[PDB]
């Protein structure tokens, strides 16, 4: 049961707080109807902040591609401080 | 008594010397480079897009901008995700090492909190 | 008063006619002093945003005569101390985090100056303070000290 209520009330604590977070930086398409060449600067505006988006993506990416290292080299860093002497 | 060894040392040390010089010019290269493998890997998930001429066309090709966006933004989450949660480990071995070895943790503190 | 002295060679031009104004925003009527109550409000004064466990501590452990002061002598002193982890990763190469006869053989042969298959197996034997054919990183600040 205790593999029931730790794993369980916490995914599920961690999907609302997921969901949350996401219906703000989400303005909803309104826009539906109205003029012509709006659009256009629009798009690439929609777009602008669609780039950059993404652009955070790669950043958060690699930069755990470097802890992922910095990681292991404390691990081992940790595993050639033990000897119990 | 050993004495000509201040040569010996003044190489390994005129030597190491060269090692750093090394990685130095090292260091901007895989940059300058991870400069590129990015907006080159980045040049077709989205490229120079282009803009149509009138009509049906371009309330839809939003659809999907917006579609895919959320598409996106969300692995961007699981991603800043599975970021602070690789944050965290490297911490709680962070606290590992300290106590046994003697090293401390007051570096990353002051520096880091602002930007962010 | 040994401090004072490197302590006055660090301080260049643009920054020995400015730490010097705002420093003053702590003194009071020639005669030598600064204060230290206003220690918080000058420190982010310049962008230092120190906790108040890193507030009352920096109270705790500074001015010992009485002067209840402190000048432009202990002063810089405790402006020093609030890539070598770069170079491991240039060196380490591989992802194992370590460092063996081979690849220093490597590197000290990615370099331009002269060595040999002897260059190399009479380094290893300085940096591996344990023992092993490799430099835990801990190992790789102390050979690499000095060095630029
Ligand atoms: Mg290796
Ligand atoms: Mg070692």
């Amino acid at each position: 049961l205790a593999k029931a209520d730790q794993k369980r009330g916490k995914k599920q604590t961690a999907r609302e707080t997921k969901k949350k977070v996401l219906a703000e930086r989400r303005k909803p398409l309104n826009i539906d109807h109205l003029n012509e060449d709006k659009l256009r600067d629009k798009a690439k505006e929609l777009w602008d902040w669609l780039y950059q988006l993404q652009t955070e993506k790669y950043d958060f990416a690699e930069q755990i591609k470097r802890k992922k290292y910095e990681i292991v080299t404390l691990r081992n860093r940790i595993d050639q401080a033990q000897k119990h002497s | 008594e050993e004495k000509k060894r201040r040569a010996a040392t003044a190489r390994r040390q005129h030597l190491k010397s060269a090692m750093l010089q090394l990685a130095v010019t090292e260091i901007e290269k895989e940059a300058a480079a991870k400069e590129v493998e990015k907006q080159n890997y980045l040049a077709e998930h989205s490229p120079p897009l282009s803009l149509p001429g009138s009509m049906q066309e371009l309330q839809e090709l939003s659809k999907k901008l917006h579609a895919k966006i959320d598409s996106v933004d969300e692995e961007r989450y699981d991603t800043e995700v599975k970021l602070q949660k690789t944050n965290k480990e490297l911490e709680d071995l962070s606290q590992k090492l300290f106590d046994l070895r003697g090293k401390f943790k007051r570096p990353p503190l002051r520096r880091v909190r602002m930007s962010a | 008063t040994d401090q004072q002295a490197e302590a006055r060679a660090f301080l260049s031009e643009e920054m020995i006619a400015e730490f010097k104004a705002a420093f003053d925003m702590f003194d009071a009527d020639g005669g030598g002093d600064i204060s230290t109550k206003e220690l918080g409000t000058v420190m982010r004064m310049l962008g230092q945003n120190p906790t108040k466990e890193e507030l009352d501590a920096i109270i705790e452990e500074v001015d010992e005569d009485g002067s209840g002061t402190i000048d432009f002598e202990e002063f810089l002193v405790m402006m020093v101390r609030q890539e070598l982890a770069n170079c491991f990763r240039i060196f380490d190469k591989n992802a194992d985090g370590f460092i063996d006869i081979e690849e220093l053989g490597e590197i000290l042969r990615a370099t331009g100056e002269h060595v040999t298959e002897e260059d190399i197996e009479d380094l290893m034997k300085d940096s591996d303070k344990n023992n092993d054919g490799r430099i835990d990183f801990d190992e790789f600040l102390k050979m690499m000290e000095g060095v630029q």
